[PDB]
């Protein structure tokens, strides 16, 4: 049911693995690329390829049907392939660890991976977490330590977690009183139709809306007042307590301080003054 | 200030007018756009004929009613051969799903 | 209808390619077809499940590559016309590229600008994130493929053509401006989509080779010009060439190179031969060479080292001209001739600088230095005589001898004089000499009007501050109050309880001591004539009652009066001095009076008494009873029985003459003493400022702070140093003999 | 006697009531440091000095250098 | 019509709107600034053959709303979009870039 490969000699160069296995682990091997053969196996639940020389992940999953916990930490991955995100892997994944990897920007399509319950991205070079991380409502374990997370994304407040390891990152100082005015009045229509489409919960899809827009609306921002705004927003890097997001928070050299940056978006300039009044009173 | 959507047959003209604007100004605008003499046509408002002398203020073209974001409909009807004018055959805007 | 729909690539792309070929190679096309192509491009860009954005991009790039290759081959096939044909196809293709950018607006905006996403910019994925052969805008891509496939394969061919025509322009021929300019700015135009260094391609293709070729051509031109002609028309031709070259640079090149070219054009025929020009400008400025001087200035102001040699040469010329002008003055009129010669030199050279050398500040500084050296020109083993000359000039202009001379030209000459006076290094000597001569003018009343001295004091105050002439002004104020006190005295004459008759038309001048340059004769013990003691005593009590804690001294070498002779057959008005008045008062008592009686009566000493007697006998008012040719102690005198004078209303007072030489050395000794005190005070001031300062710093500070009035010799500065040291105000530093410290 | 004088243009010089031993300047003249408040001071030792000079001298030395005797301000003339 | 731009939709409706109102959408700006060398006979017909007329009406009304309520400090109200018409306008806004 279980097997482990820890050296080049123990790794079958030509012959394939048996089928009685349930868990597969490959560690400390000079695998330049993930083999085509290992993608043809039937019942892999947990797949580990720790400490290898893998640069590019396979384009498409060959035949895997469960692939519950895929672990690829301590690897040489640069960026996930876009086509790999769109396969059936989202329907059954449970975990994904990319610790100690040269990954620099998680692709946004990882929002479609709704089935994760534990994510690990430690010791990476992640500029910021994927913006629609709110879509991962089932996620429970998140770790991106030793990264450069200048600002967590807006949807981060949606997730409910148990622990959150994030100490060791450059946290930009909050600037609630200094906005970055990207808003334009009159709201060009596309922000206005767009604000409308989402307001009316008009089911749409790429077969009905031209594809590029179909991307923009999928990840359209949500202002604090409760209405979407595809563009023409006010961005404020505001610190919020992270105990609401996760039950337990771990930080470094800070006792009693758990604040974290969040890029709050604002639909309209008049809507910003309400938040300023709220912050001044609080 | 009010904005007007003149609807003649298969045509629609967007104009700007004030509550004190005279109807002859609208008639001259239509003259310029459609290169036809002004006295031919008569503007309309829901089958209620509108005359030249009186201005739009007494019609009902208030700011709260005819906004730029949703102009009020004003009919139009040109001149046939002689002294006969066509009725208000205003083509409605196609049905959205 | 607007909808994501399946689209066959070939059916739309045939019409799209037809329109694109129509627009890139500008020909007739319908507006409706343009609208339909917008619709077709939108339909291709978005579809389901097969987007055609990538395929459309690749196919339009391939078509652009093929078109640029076809144009390149067509241009290569026709030689000796590469420039004209290249420019024609260039303008056609560039406008076509703009038209594609407009027509592919959706492609550029929502396909290309969404794949070029490098970092985690809120949009990772959703496009061709894996970027090899990076995507570029169609308007940008067309020009990029134009430079890659039409410019570079032709680079070496273009320049050899371009440099052939531009050089042909410089040889007197007239190539067409439009084609050359278009080809040249094509290199800038192509890289117009580059964020960094848009001109880098232009610089590397047609700036550095062009700069080098210009350098070589103008080096050869300068060599030919030097070999064929002399200096003057060499500057003429260089100026003509530089003007024509700026014209050509604006005519052909990019504006950003406008400076660079001329930098390589003047440095090859001016800076490479500034030795030739500098070795000839000396003969230019020292002669009537106006246009040559202007051309020299224009040439040498461009290069770095052109100016200072000309500046120094002009300073030398001005200094020599001033020395030659002020060394040939006639003995009669040293002051006015000196001032007018200095003003003539100054005016001529200021006109030269403002009319030929554009009034450059450096040339003004050179003029000022040269005239400063000329003004303070002192003969060997002699002291500077300029301050004396200026004081004499001012006095003469303020003297009554200038008959029929109004005051407006007085002001004109008097404000011209300030230009010369500003060049005086030793202003203290002039100040003291003018103080003495102005005091003489005021006492003797030989001025135009008092507004003239208004102007003098005001001008000198403007030139050297208020403290420079403050004492003078104080002296001036005495005048302004003296008459008042006189009138005030008259009031007291009408205010005394016991009215008395003075028997004299008493007039006085009340002068403040110290501020006036008048020296009292030590212990003259002159006996006042019996008449004047009343006036003296009432004036003293007047002054004591109106001024408290003040004493008044009566100087008798300037007080004068009048004696009238009526009772004899010869009525004569005689303006007389105090001593002479006392002498005549004595002689009126007895017909024959001996010298011992003069001592008994006048009580004033032998030297001044015999001077008065000599003055009296000079105009022959009294007779000598002794045949001795010398006035001894036994001489006896009598009044003249037979006296006459053509001037009936005459004066026996000695006229005020120039200051005797003895007087000028006492004045200079006083000036030197004042200089020593001023340097002492300045040294004390600086020591208070620092309390620690290097001796050289003391020297620099004192020379800087004292040059406004006089230029002290450094030797006098040393003597001031040990004078202060002996006063126990400062100490010589134990660790450093050249350092001073405060212990006072 | 019968002969008299009809005019007399006198000239007079007025000053205070000669060279300082401190500032080496004329007593009636202005001192080195000075500005119109520089009056003069007469002491018991029959010495007249500038007010500023004697004031700055007495700040450390309380004796008159001329006679090596303590200086006492007899009066001030201003 | 060199000052009044005329837009012909799929149904044949001719919506005549101010040219400065039409230039709000950059696509139309390119549409008019296409081939060039226009005769300037006061005839600007831009056949939007592939968009419905009932949505081109809202597009023109938005053009007027945007040009009128730009550079204004008044309380600008939300442009009304019917639920049955939002998408056609969105895709149309996409094709119009406005
Ligand atoms: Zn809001
Ligand atoms: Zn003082
Ligand atoms: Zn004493
Ligand atoms: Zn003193």
């Amino acid at each position: 049911s279980k097997l482990f490969i820890t050296t080049k000699k123990d790794y079958p160069i030509t012959k394939s693995f048996p089928y009685s296995l349930e868990h597969l682990q490959v560690s400390y091997c000079k695998l330049a690329r993930v083999d085509m053969r290992m993608l043809c196996l039937k019942k892999l639940q947990k797949l580990d390829l720790s400490n290898n020389h893998i640069k590019k992940l396979p384009k498409t999953i060959g035949d895997l049907v469960c692939l519950q916990e895929l672990i690829l930490n301590h690897n040489f991955l640069e960026s996930f392939e876009v086509v790999l995100c769109s396969t059936t892997l989202r329907d059954t994944l449970k975990s994904l660890d990319l610790s100690a990897n040269k990954l620099k920007a998680l692709p946004v399509q990882i929002c479609n991976f709704k089935e994760l319950v534990s994510l690990k991205l430690d010791e990476n070079e992640l500029l910021q977490l994927p913006f629609p991380i709110g879509q991962l409502s089932k996620l429970r374990f998140l770790s991106a330590t030793k990264n450069n997370l200048q600002c967590l994304p807006n949807t981060f407040k949606k997730l409910t977690l148990e622990n959150l390891d994030l100490f060791g990152n450059p946290f930009m100082q909050a600037t609630p009183l200094v906005p970055d005015i990207q808003l334009k009045i009159p709201l060009p229509l596309l922000e206005t139709a767009a604000r409308a489409t989402l307001k009316y919960r008009i089911p749409y899809g790429p077969h009905l809306i031209p594809a590029t827009l179909c991307q923009d609306l999928s990840l359209a921002k949500t202002c604090d007042c409760g209405l979407p705004c595809l563009n023409s927003f006010i961005q404020t890097i505001v610190l919020m307590n992270l105990h609401q997001v996760s039950q337990t928070v771990v930080l470094v050299d800070t006792m009693g301080g758990t604040d974290g940056p969040i890029v709050c978006y604002f639909c309209s300039l008049t809507c910003y003054s309400q938040f300023l009044d709220k912050y001044l009173q609080s | 200030d009010v904005f007007l959507m003149i609807r003649h047959h298969k045509t629609t003209i967007f104009t700007d007018a004030k509550e004190n604007t005279t109807v002859y100004e609208l008639k001259r605008i239509v003259e310029g756009i459609l290169k036809r003499p002004p006295e031919d046509q008569k503007l309309y408002k829901d089958d209620q004929l509108l005359d030249d002398n009186k201005t739009l203020g007494d019609c009902g073209f208030t700011s709260q009613t005819a906004r730029p974001q949703a102009p009020a409909t004003v009919g139009l009807a040109f001149r046939s051969s002689g002294d006969s004018f066509e009725p208000l055959r205003v083509e409605p805007f196609s049905s959205p799903p | 209808s607007l909808k994501p729909r399946v689209v066959d690539f070939d059916e739309t792309w045939n019409k799209l390619l037809t329109t694109i070929k129509a627009v890139v190679m500008l020909d007739y096309v319908e507006r409706a077809t343009w609208n339909d192509r917008f619709s077709d491009i939108y339909a291709l860009c978005v579809a389901y499940p097969e987007p055609l954005g990538e395929r459309l991009y690749t196919e339009t790039k391939i078509f652009l590559e093929n078109h640029v290759q076809q144009l390149h081959t067509r241009v290569l096939d026709s030689a000796e016309q590469v420039l004209v044909m290249y420019f024609r196809y260039w303008e056609e293709y560039s406008r076509g590229a703009d038209y594609m950018d407009c027509l592919y607006r959706y492609l550029n905006t929502q396909y290309i600008k969404k794949n070029k996403l490098t970092e985690a910019d809120l949009q990772y994925g959703y496009g061709g994130v894996d970027m090899n052969e990076p995507l570029m805008e169609i308007g940008e891509l067309a020009l990029d493929l134009w430079r890659k496939l039409m410019i570079e394969p032709l680079q070496d061919t273009l320049l050899i053509m371009l440099l052939r025509e531009i050089k042909r322009d410089r040889c007197g021929e007239d190539p067409n401006q439009k084609v050359i300019h278009g080809v040249i700015n094509s290199f800038v135009h192509v890289e117009q989509y580059k964020k960094k260094f848009p001109l880098k391609f232009y610089q590397e293709i047609f700036e550095s080779p062009f700069l080098a070729e210009t350098g070589e051509y103008y080096k050869q031109e300068a060599s030919n010009l030097l070999q064929e002609s002399n200096c003057s028309q060499y500057m003429e031709k260089i100026l003509g060439r530089l003007k024509d070259e700026e014209i050509r640079c604006r005519k052909y090149l990019h504006p950003s190179s406008y400076n660079k070219v001329i930098h390589e054009c003047q440095q090859r025929m001016v800076a490479d031969h500034l030795q030739f020009l500098h070795a000839e400008c000396h003969n230019i400025i020292r002669q009537e060479r106006r246009n040559d001087m202007a051309n020299m200035y224009t040439l040498l102001r461009a290069v770095s080292s052109g100016l200072p040699h000309m500046i120094q040469e002009l300073q030398n010329h001005i200094h020599d001209e001033g020395l030659r002008a002020i060394s040939n003055l006639s003995q009669e009129n040293m002051p006015t001739q000196f001032v007018e010669s200095v003003l003539e030199v100054h005016s001529k050279f200021v006109q030269l600088v403002n009319c030929v050398l554009n009034g450059d500040q450096h040339f003004m500084s050179a003029l000022d230095k040269a005239l400063t050296c000329v003004v303070n020109y002192r003969e060997p083993k002699s002291v500077c005589k300029a301050p004396e000359l200026l004081a004499k000039y001012c006095d003469n202009m303020l003297k009554k001898s200038a008959k029929g001379m109004t005051e407006n030209e007085v002001e004109d000459k008097l404000t011209s004089f300030i230009t010369v006076f500003k060049y005086i290094d030793d202003k203290d000597v002039f100040q003291k000499f003018y103080a003495r001569m102005l005091a003489k003018r005021l006492i003797h009343g030989l001025s135009m009007s008092m507004d003239s001295e208004e102007t003098m004091i005001n001008k000198l105050k403007q030139a050297c501050g208020y403290e420079f002439t403050s004492k003078l002004h104080r002296m001036y104020t005495d005048m302004s109050v003296s008459a008042d006190l006189n009138n005030k005295f008259n009031n007291f004459i009408k205010s005394q309880d016991t009215v008395i008759d003075l028997g004299i038309s008493f007039q006085i001048y009340v002068l403040q001591a110290g501020a006036w340059p008048l020296t009292q004769a030590p212990s003259s013990t002159f006996a006042i004539p019996q008449e004047l003691e009343k006036s003296v005593q009432m004036f003293e009590l007047f002054y004591n009652q109106h001024f408290s804690g003040r004493k008044l001294t009566w100087l008798h070498y300037l007080c004068t009066g009048e004696v009238k002779m009526n009772y004899l057959c010869k009525p004569y008005v005689a303006m007389v001095t105090t001593y002479q008045m006392a002498v005549l008062l004595a002689f009126n008592n007895s017909e024959i009076i001996t010298y011992k009686e003069l001592q008994d009566s006048t009580q004033m000493n032998e030297k001044e008494l015999t001077k008065t007697i000599k003055s009296l006998l000079d105009v022959k008012m009294i007779n000598h009873d002794s045949d001795k040719e010398d006035i001894e102690g036994e001489s006896t005198f009598s009044l003249n029985m037979n006296f006459s004078s053509k001037r009936t209303k005459f004066k026996i007072t000695t006229p005020m003459q120039k200051d005797t030489p003895q007087e000028v050395e006492q004045t200079r000794s006083a000036v030197d003493e004042d200089r020593k005190m001023y340097l002492q005070a300045a040294i004390v001031r600086i020591m208070k400022a620092r309390k620690v300062l290097r001796h050289n710093a003391l020297i620099q500070e004192v020379i800087s702070q004292s040059r406004a009035r006089f230029n002290p010799s450094i030797s006098m500065i040393k003597k001031c140093i040990e004078v202060l040291i002996d006063k126990q105000y400062i100490e010589r530093s134990q660790a450093s003999a050249d350092e001073y410290s405060y212990v006072a | 006697k019968r002969f008299e004088v009809k005019k007399w243009n006198a000239v007079a010089l007025w000053a205070w009531d000669d060279n300082c031993a401190i500032c080496r300047n004329h007593i009636m003249d202005l001192c080195i440091e000075c500005s119109e408040e520089c009056t003069v001071a007469w002491g018991v030792c029959n010495h007249a000095f500038h007010f500023h000079c004697i004031s700055r001298w007495l700040k450390t030395r309380q004796v008159c250098p001329l006679d090596n005797r303590e200086w006492e301000f007899q009066k001030y003339v201003g | 019509d060199a000052m009044y731009v005329k837009l012909i939709s799929s149904d044949g409706h001719e919506f005549i709107v101010k040219r400065e109102h039409a230039l709000t959408s950059g696509t139309i700006k390119a549409m008019l600034s296409g081939p060039g060398q226009f005769a300037e006979n006061e005839t600007n017909e831009v056949n939007f053959r592939e968009i419905p007329s009932h949505v081109l009406s809202k597009v023109c009304m938005y053009f007027t709303y945007k040009v009128r309520y730009t550079n204004s400090s008044t309380e600008i109200p939300e442009f009304p979009i019917a639920p049955e018409i939002a998408l056609e306008l969105l895709m149309a806004a996409n094709f119009l870039d406005c």
